[PDB]
């Protein structure tokens, strides 16, 4: 266990997968989705209500 | 029940009397809601009003 590197891969992979899911979820906020900007306050500031 | 509002306004301003519009008359005189607002009827009464 001390020497082998990939011994605990099964647990390491679940923690990695969960962290990856969360990071992709958060990084998604910066996505545009076709809107003129990616920030709510920015859009509210620069354009009219409708 | 239905309400009818009435006013006399200039042709360029008639365009402002629509939901989601902005402008001197829409902002200060008669703010139409940013929602449903029923039919807007206008006719050119230049003979009587001018």
């Amino acid at each position: 266990l001390s020497s082998t590197a990939s011994a605990l891969g099964k647990l390491q992979d679940v923690v990695n997968q969960n962290a990856q899911a969360l990071n992709t979820l958060v990084k998604q906020l910066s996505s545009n989705f076709g809107a003129i900007s990616s920030v709510l306050n920015d859009i509210l500031a620069r354009l009219d209500p409708p | 029940n239905v309400y009818a509002d009435s006013f006399v306004i200039r042709g360029d301003e008639v365009r402002q009397i629509a939901p989601g519009q902005t402008g001197k008359i829409a902002d200060y005189n008669y703010k139409l809601p940013d929602d449903f607002t029923g039919c807007v009827i206008a006719w050119n009464s230049n003979n009587l009003d001018s």
